[PDB]
């Protein structure tokens, strides 16, 4: 999902 | 003040909405800007939250859940604070390039929500909330809304929320103190009904959106259709201090 992608992209 | 030191250090900086103030206000433009601002703030909530004391104690699924459930309340609380600190609650300071006067409140179709948020802004001043109280209360907000049926690792959550309550108590201690904790937890509780009214308004927009063509951007469409109905249906509820 979009939110999961974003969460995973943050160090 | 180790804990406060950390919260100050990780606090996100200013965020702009990208709104064109050279054009007259329209509902469609204001909503596109709120959508843009909303996504930009969510990015900063994720960066902020991952650096909070203890946050990695949480099961990763719960980490992700708690951010999505509490993001609107976090944004409401912070916007209220900016409104108070920057303009003495005369207007709503969504972003330096998105300041709402009453005509914008009306044009946004969120007038009632805006009024309630302006009242929240005025309470920061009536209660003489300190910037340090603001930081501790905002962090606690992240841990104030969860599924009625529980999180993946409920125990880790429980201990984390406890620590943030202990740290708000700390900077109130540092009696009058009793009165203070009451006033501040009342204010925190009041954020949740406002967030819910924002969720209801936007959920309804999304559903009708095929005629209203409100091109909902991908992140928002996902959160409004997948996570927000959990709150609207009561499967996910705030943790209130006082009975409503
Ligand atoms: C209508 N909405 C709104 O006022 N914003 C919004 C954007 C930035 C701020 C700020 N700062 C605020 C806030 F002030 F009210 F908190 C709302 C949102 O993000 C949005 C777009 C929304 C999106 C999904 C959802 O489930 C509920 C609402």
């Amino acid at each position: 999902g979009a939110f999961q992608n974003l969460f995973q992209s943050v160090r | 003040p180790i804990f406060l030191n950390v919260l100050e250090a990780i606090e996100p900086g200013v965020v702009c909405a990208g709104h064109d103030n050279n054009q007259p206000d329209s509902f469609a433009a204001l909503l596109s800007s709120l959508n843009e601002l909303g996504e930009r703030q969510l990015v900063h909530v994720v960066k902020w939250a991952k650096a909070l004391p203890g946050f990695r104690n949480l099961h990763v699924d719960d980490q992700m859940a708690v951010i999505q459930y509490s993001w609107m309340g976090l944004m409401v609380f912070a916007m209220g604070w900016r409104s108070f600190t920057n303009v003495n609650s005369r207007m709503l300071y969504f972003a330096p390039d998105l300041v709402f006067n009453e005509y914008r409140m009306h044009k946004s179709r969120m007038y009632s929500q805006c009024v309630r948020m302006r009242h929240l802004s005025q309470e920061f001043g009536w209660l003489q909330i300190t910037p340090q109280e603001f930081l501790c209360m905002k962090a606690l907000l992240l841990f104030s809304i969860i599924p009625v049926d529980g999180l993946k690792n409920q125990k880790f959550f429980d201990e984390l929320r406890m620590n943030y309550i202990k740290e708000l108590d700390r900077i109130i201690a540092c009696t009058s103190c009793s009165r203070r904790f009451y006033q501040l937890t009342k204010l925190l509780d009041s954020v949740q009904p406002i967030a819910r009214e924002l969720h209801q308004f936007t959920f309804d927009l999304l559903i009708k959106s095929h005629m209203v063509s409100v091109d909902f951007p991908e992140m928002m469409a996902e959160i409004i259709s997948v996570q927000v109905p959990k709150i609207l249906s009561g499967k996910v509820k705030p943790i209130y201090f006082h009975t409503q």
